[PDB]
């Protein structure tokens, strides 16, 4: 029953990479995104509150690494099985890199989308259809990590 | 390769100059316009396009030298709106667009310098894009071009000054040399600078600038007969950038007559067939209204790649073509002159 | 006995911390301050 | 070049080194401490396994999320003077959509034949458990790439086709034919992943 | 005794995949330069 | 049969048969198709019959098909070295010279649908340079068909 | 029971990666967001002390990595198991390189927004609510890094 | 006979003369195939004679073709590690070579049909730098046919 | 006789010796290729003249032949360790050196062929310039024969 | 005697001697070989004058052929580690050093001779210079005889 002495890097090593590598992904969608409120302040200050949509929809990817990331952590046992600690490097890899190309594309539409909102308003709600598709990418990591780490 | 990229920080900008191509007018717009009988009806069907009420705050005595100035200053904030959203490899792109103003700028505020004057030419008698509204101690540099030139090395023509030493300009050299020898270091700093730059934006572009460096080859060599300067003196003026380089510059700077700089052209077949304006004939296209529908028709091509920098400045050069067309219509129609008002370019 | 773990303690730290000493005078050598005044 | 010539300092020097390296194993007769086989047997097979789970979803999400910048920066670029776009030009959005639901599928299709064993020598870990390990390894790397690739194909497409709908609101009903071409290019590494893992079994 | 033990080759696969992964999420994050201007 | 490990390079020979040769059709549907939306404003004639660069980079596509169901479906559980390398060297050579064929058609069917625009003298020209670098996908599939049926 | 002689450098490498990589992101948000100062005092200089917020947020970055490379420097023994070290390795990660991407998002924002500032004033109750955002960032990899380290 | 492994560089021989050559003739038609629809914008007429700089790059393509298959079909399970090396290096001689032969066609290719175009008296001289461009090709096919059939 | 690994270091002369020369005379065909094409359009006459810095890249492709033929017909199964290291340092020798002799014929030949458009006394003192740059091919070549036949 | 795998650091070194300085040679005629394009449009009549650095640069080659033939004159089945290790290190000291040497003419006799375009004067204060970057390759040299003769 008992696994290797090495068996429990793996499962840590996807705790940190399902926290790291969202963290970057949402760090990118706040501050290019966030440059982009900057820009459009200075001529169309009234759209600043309306215009926080993909600093927050940006951020909801972070606390999709911080639930997988806490149930690696929880799930962590002293010798387990080499088996069961992939599964939670397999399942820190797949809400990792998907909070990052999906933080990414948050911050590149949120980015041109608050700059082409204050200038023709009727992209609001075209803006905020195409940052629901880039979120949903952040969530089909989320929902295949939570099949991963709870096999 | 460029491809993949270039939407992170250049996306949102160049599907913005795409749609003003979009207002760039058509030739049944020209078909619409060229039917006016005056100007103030100019005004009613220059309204169906994209320009509409950009004239209705001016007077109802509308006078050409309003709709002139009216369309040049719709053309400066649609550009200073796309640098103010600029990124770092976007924005030294759009400021080599402006040097060419800057250049035609700072020979003007030149002038005024050797003949004592002051900061009264600078605001109303200046392009806009290039423009001296920062870098205020140009503004007040009121000393005769020595004190003044080295506040212009404090300006971002100054890596084009390092052929103009401030003992030159100060009644040494005429004042057309001073311009031509700074538009030679800049178009050959502007095309190191779309090469380093490389992908579709050097190729789309470099035969632009190819074609920017035999204009100023052909049209230097032609209108330099009857003046005083010698062959060494516009050897120097000839642009090292063009297709004809090492062999036609050789021909040009020993051309003495217009038949000489004809059979030059001949070697090169895209510059044969654009010297047939012939203006022997009473009506026809000159050399530089054929010169013209060329720089056009290489700013057109440029909208043909995608993932580049050159529908930038191939929207500048065809908004500026929109300011010399619509005055051309409308300078035809304040002096009821139009039987030559199909002599202009119709770019879209 | 524990050849392989001394050796990839020296290995992924020497090329870790030459990789970190040739970005950090890499930076230094380009540092343009800005010279014409 | 700046941050290129570091990725290219790497690259080179770690092929110089093989090369080196590879001329030393052969030369003094030590070929034989070489071993691929030790290396691909004493790896264990969920390492495989769960590195092609790890990439059938993140894969195609990091290919959808690049085809979704690519051309939504051209929607709202585009729409800015001609604000019809938006809706017309969301299929464009959703054909590089489509290229996550492959992965997020094929993620849970190959998850579901992983099972544990408790063997640990290689002859007792027969070539049934190690062929279902590598088989899981190229199953999740033919439909993470070939939906990273199909993802951006239907983007830069889409990006492309978003920009001439702004010049003539007739054209995108013709260039919609150029992105059908390209997202089947996603739908053929599918094809290919259901037939690598048809008759995987994993476990004893 | 080697200079790879078989429980690190496993280990320093994924160390080195996940550096490939933060080089590329910081690379990105390394090349988000703003603007020199506002209007 | 053969090793334990034996399955390991016949399963690389049908990833990268299918994984190389999607980046070959990626890049000559998306490349190509770059040139196809930019022309199509300024000549909606010739949009539908300029299609046949893209098409002809699907077929790099089926040609990797191909190769990836054959090698897929005759792998069995412990098969020789010998015939797993063959279906290796059997995916390589169609996916890699299936890249080389679809980097070949974007390039070409980028710059033939300009100057078809500008043109229409080089449709006949252009679909004639754009069989040559298309038969260069078949002869990797011919070469993989006889290394992988051995 | 014991552990190995080398179990002990993937403890003491977290105690050093909580704070090396911590004290990188709010150098990026210290730097970046004070060159941003000095471009907004030579026009408007009563915003100066109110434009210190940009870069007292990257001061919380640095204190995270302080309190989790305390918290492990304090949970050292000699001999402690291979599993109880790599707890406390991606520990350090998942606070170091989170408040690393935090400080790279504090320090974009922190430029731009209070260089729209000296131009908008109107701008300095929505960068603040940014810079809210990507302090949290450095908050999720703390309280992923307490878990890990405690147990 | 020899060991298992000995079939790897025998296969990587098959491979690299079918995907470097590949790539040669990629580069010969892609990067001479801009250089046509950059002349045919101005010389319509010279566009069928102008297809001889992509002919001999499809010739690169069938010199690694006849190599590949010559290889191929020299296979058997367990054969020597001396005829396997062989065969790599005659993969690796016609494969490479090829690519550099390749590279040459297209770069003398794309700036000869620019220069024809200018200028119909080069069109004799392109063909002739040409020809010195694809006897690299065939250098590197007789040592293909030396190295193989030994 | 020598091991088994012998062989791969005597056909990976064989191989560098072709591979290597002829990336050199591409180089050298390539460079100097396309300043034939900008030297014609004003000087039309002197274009088949201009094939020498293309003649002179053409003999270091040859260089490398005649050695890749040497090394190739002196195998033998089981050549000893010595032998084989030889035929390592004979095509890294003439390849390494003709690919430099390629490298500097490509640069003086297009800078030299440019420069006789416009001053026709530089031809006698550019083919003097080639002479040097072609016995580097030379040099590695005779160091090359003195190392087989050993 | 020696190991078998001996003879194979001073076959290095034999080539080493060859292509560095065959490399030093090509970087010395090929960077001051297009100043003298660039000095003949406007000077003629020193071009015969002007192949002075390319012919200092052909001495570089000539030092790196000696010790080559030097070294492969030198070569026994089974020498001694100790004897391969010194022509290793007589390969490089004759190699890398007439690289540098063939870089530093390659560098001075390109700026010289676009200098003696404008001023005469610089002409025999351009062979001077010359000279100090033609001992360092003769330096290289008298240090790869005493290593490899001893
Ligand atoms: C051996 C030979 C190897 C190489 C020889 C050649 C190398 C020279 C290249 C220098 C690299 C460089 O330029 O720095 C650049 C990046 O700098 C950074 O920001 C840091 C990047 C991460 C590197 C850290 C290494 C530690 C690895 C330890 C791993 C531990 C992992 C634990 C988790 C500076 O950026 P820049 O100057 O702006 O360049 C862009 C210029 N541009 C904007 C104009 C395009
Ligand atoms: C260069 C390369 C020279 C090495 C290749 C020779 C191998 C063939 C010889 C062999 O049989 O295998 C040997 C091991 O061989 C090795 O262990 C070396 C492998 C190292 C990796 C090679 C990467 C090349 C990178 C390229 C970089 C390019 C970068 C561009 C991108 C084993 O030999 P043996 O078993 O002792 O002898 C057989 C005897 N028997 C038959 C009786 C058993
Ligand atoms: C440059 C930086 C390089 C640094 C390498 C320095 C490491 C020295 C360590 C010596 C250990 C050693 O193996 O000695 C070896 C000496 O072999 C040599 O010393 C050759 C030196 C290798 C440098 C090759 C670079 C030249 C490439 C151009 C002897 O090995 P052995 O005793 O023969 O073991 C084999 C015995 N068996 C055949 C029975 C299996
Ligand atoms: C640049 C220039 C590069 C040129 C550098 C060249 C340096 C290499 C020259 C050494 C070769 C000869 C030395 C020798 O004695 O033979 C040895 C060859 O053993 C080896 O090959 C040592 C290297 C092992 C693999 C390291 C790969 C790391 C690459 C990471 C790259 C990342 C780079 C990122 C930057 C024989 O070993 P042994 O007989 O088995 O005895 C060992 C004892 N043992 C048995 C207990 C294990
Ligand atoms: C930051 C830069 C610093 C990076 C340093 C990296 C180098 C560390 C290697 C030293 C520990 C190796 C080790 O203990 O192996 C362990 C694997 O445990 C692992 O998984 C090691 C993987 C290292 C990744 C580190 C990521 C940071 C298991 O030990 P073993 O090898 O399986 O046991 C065999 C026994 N023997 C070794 C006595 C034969
Ligand atoms: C001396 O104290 C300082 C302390 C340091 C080094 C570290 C910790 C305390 C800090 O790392 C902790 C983590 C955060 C915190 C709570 C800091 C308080 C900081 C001081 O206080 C804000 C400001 C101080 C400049 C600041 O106080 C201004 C005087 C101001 O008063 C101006 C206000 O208009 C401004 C809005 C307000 C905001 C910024 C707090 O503070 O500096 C300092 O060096
Ligand atoms: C057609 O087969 C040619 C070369 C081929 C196929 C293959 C190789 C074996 C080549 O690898 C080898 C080296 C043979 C070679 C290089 C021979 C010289 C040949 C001819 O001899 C110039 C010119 C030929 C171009 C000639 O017709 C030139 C017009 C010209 O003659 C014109 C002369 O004015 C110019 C002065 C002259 C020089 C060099 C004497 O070149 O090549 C060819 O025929
Ligand atoms: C104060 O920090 C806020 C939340 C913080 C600190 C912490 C974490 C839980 C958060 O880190 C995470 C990101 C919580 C999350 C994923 C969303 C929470 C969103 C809030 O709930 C919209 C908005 C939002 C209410 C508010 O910020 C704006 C006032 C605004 O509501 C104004 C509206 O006019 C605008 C339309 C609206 C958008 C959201 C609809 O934004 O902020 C906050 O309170
Ligand atoms: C379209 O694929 C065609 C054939 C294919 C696939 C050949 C491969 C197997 C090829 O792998 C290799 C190269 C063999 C080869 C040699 C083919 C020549 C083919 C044709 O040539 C007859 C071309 C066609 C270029 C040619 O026929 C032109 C019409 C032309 O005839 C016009 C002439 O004016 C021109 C001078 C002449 C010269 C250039 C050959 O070519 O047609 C084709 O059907
Ligand atoms: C056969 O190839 C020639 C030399 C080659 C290949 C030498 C190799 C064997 C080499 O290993 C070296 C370089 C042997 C060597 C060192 C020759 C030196 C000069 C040659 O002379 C002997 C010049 C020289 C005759 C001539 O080329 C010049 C026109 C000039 O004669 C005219 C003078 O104005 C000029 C100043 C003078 C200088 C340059 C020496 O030489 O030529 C050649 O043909
Ligand atoms: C065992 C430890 C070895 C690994 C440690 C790696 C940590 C790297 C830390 C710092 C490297 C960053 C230095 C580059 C400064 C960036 C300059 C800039 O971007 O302006």
């Amino acid at each position: 029953k008992n696994g290797p002495e090495y068996a429990s890097f793996f499962a840590v090593m996807g705790a940190s990479a399902a926290m790291v590598f969202s963290a970057l992904g949402a760090a990118y969608g706040t501050a290019k995104s966030g440059t982009g409120i900057a820009a459009m302040s200075v001529m169309r200050p009234e759209m600043i509150m309306k215009s926080i949509i993909p600093v927050v929809m940006a951020g909801i990817i972070a606390i999709y690494g911080l639930v997988v990331a806490v149930l690696i952590a929880n799930s962590l046992n002293d010798g387990i099985s080499l088996y069961r600690s992939f599964l939670q490097l397999g399942a820190g890899l797949s809400v990792g890199l998907s909070g990052l190309a999906a933080g990414f594309a948050i911050g590149i539409v949120g980015d041109a989308g608050v700059r082409g909102t204050a200038q023709q308003p009727r992209l609001f709600v075209g803006m905020i259809l195409i940052l629901i598709f880039a979120e949903v990418l952040g969530l089909y990591g989320l929902i295949v990590a939570l099949i991963l780490s709870t096999k | 390769f460029p491809e993949l990229y270039f939407n992170v920080d250049n996306g949102y900008l160049e599907g913005l100059v795409r749609g003003l191509k979009a207002g760039v007018l058509s030739q049944a717009d020209y078909l619409n316009l060229v039917q006016c009988e005056t100007l103030e009806d100019l005004k009613l069907h220059l309204q169906s396009t994209d320009y509409g009420n950009f004239l209705a705050n001016e007077a109802s005595p509308l006078t050409v030298s309003v709709i002139d100035d009216r369309l040049k200053e719709k053309m400066v904030v649609e550009f200073r709106h796309m640098r103010n959203h600029a990124y770092e490899p976007l924005a030294s792109f759009l400021d080599f667009i402006t040097y060419s103003y800057m250049i035609d700028n700072v020979i003007l505020l030149i002038t005024g310098t050797l003949h004592q004057r002051s900061i009264a030419e600078l605001v109303p008698k200046c392009h806009p894009l290039g423009s001296f509204e920062q870098m205020e101690a140009v503004n007040i540099a009121q000393t005769p071009a020595e004190l003044y030139n080295a506040i212009l090395v404090d300006t971002p023509l100054a890596a084009f000054f390092q052929d103009c030493i401030s003992e030159q300009d100060l009644d040494e050299m005429n004042i057309e040399i001073i311009r031509n020898t700074l538009y030679k270091a800049y178009l050959e700093s502007f095309y190191k600078f779309c090469t380093l730059l490389g992908g579709t934006t050097a190729d789309a572009m470099c035969p632009i600038l190819e074609f920017e460096a035999d204009r100023r080859a052909f049209i230097i060599t032609i209108n330099s007969f009857g003046t005083e300067l010698s062959k060494e003196d516009r050897a120097k003026l000839f642009p090292h950038c063009g297709r004809l380089y090492p062999e036609g510059l050789a021909q040009l700077a020993r051309a003495d007559d217009y038949e000489q700089v004809k059979n030059v052209a001949d070697y090169y077949p895209e510059y044969k067939l654009l010297f047939e304006g012939a203006g022997s004939n009473p009506g026809d296209k000159t050399l530089e209204d054929r010169f013209f529908e060329h720089e056009v028709k290489l700013n057109k091509l440029a909208f043909l790649n995608q993932f580049h920098f050159g529908v930038f400045y191939a929207f500048v050069k065809l908004k500026e073509q929109e300011c010399r067309n619509i005055v051309w219509i409308a300078e035809c129609i304040a002096q009821r002159h139009r039987a030559k008002i199909d002599n202009y370019i119709p770019i879209f | 006995f524990e050849y392989p773990v001394v050796f990839n303690l020296v290995l992924w730290i020497m090329i870790g911390l030459a990789l970190t000493l040739i970005v950090t005078c890499y930076n230094i050598w380009n540092m343009d301050p800005g010279y014409d005044s | 070049t700046g941050l290129v010539l570091l990725y290219s300092g790497v690259f080179v020097a770690f092929w110089a080194c093989l090369l080196v390296v590879g001329i030393c194993y052969t030369i003094f007769d030590l070929g034989f401490r070489f071993d691929v086989a030790w290396f691909l047997t004493e790896t264990s097979p969920f390492m495989w396994s769960n590195l092609g789970i790890g990439l059938a979803i993140s894969l195609s999400v990091v290919g959808a999320a690049w085809g979704i910048y690519i051309t939504g920066s051209s929607i709202i670029g585009g729409g800015v003077k001609a604000p019809r776009i938006k809706t017309k030009n969301l299929v464009s959005i959703i054909f590089c959509e489509a290229v996550a639901i492959y992965g997020i599928i094929m993620a849970i299709v190959i998850s579901n034949m992983a099972e544990p064993f408790s063997a640990t020598d290689p002859k007792a870990i027969g070539h049934r458990n190690y062929h279902a390990g590598y088989s899981m390894f190229g199953a999740g790397l033919t439909v993470g790439l070939s939906n990273l690739f199909c993802g951006v194909c239907v983007g830069i497409v889409g990006s492309g086709a978003a920009l001439a709908d702004a010049q003539n609101p007739s054209l995108f009903v013709k260039i919609l034919i150029v992105e059908i071409f390209g997202s089947a290019i996603g739908l053929f590494g599918v094809i290919v992943a259901i037939l690598q893992t048809s008759r995987v079994k994993m476990g004893d | 005794a080697g200079f790879f033990s078989p429980g690190i080759w496993m280990g320093l696969l994924t160390s080195l995949f996940m550096l490939f992964i933060f080089t590329y999420g910081l690379h990105m994050i390394l090349s988000l330069k703003t603007m020199d201007r506002f209007d």
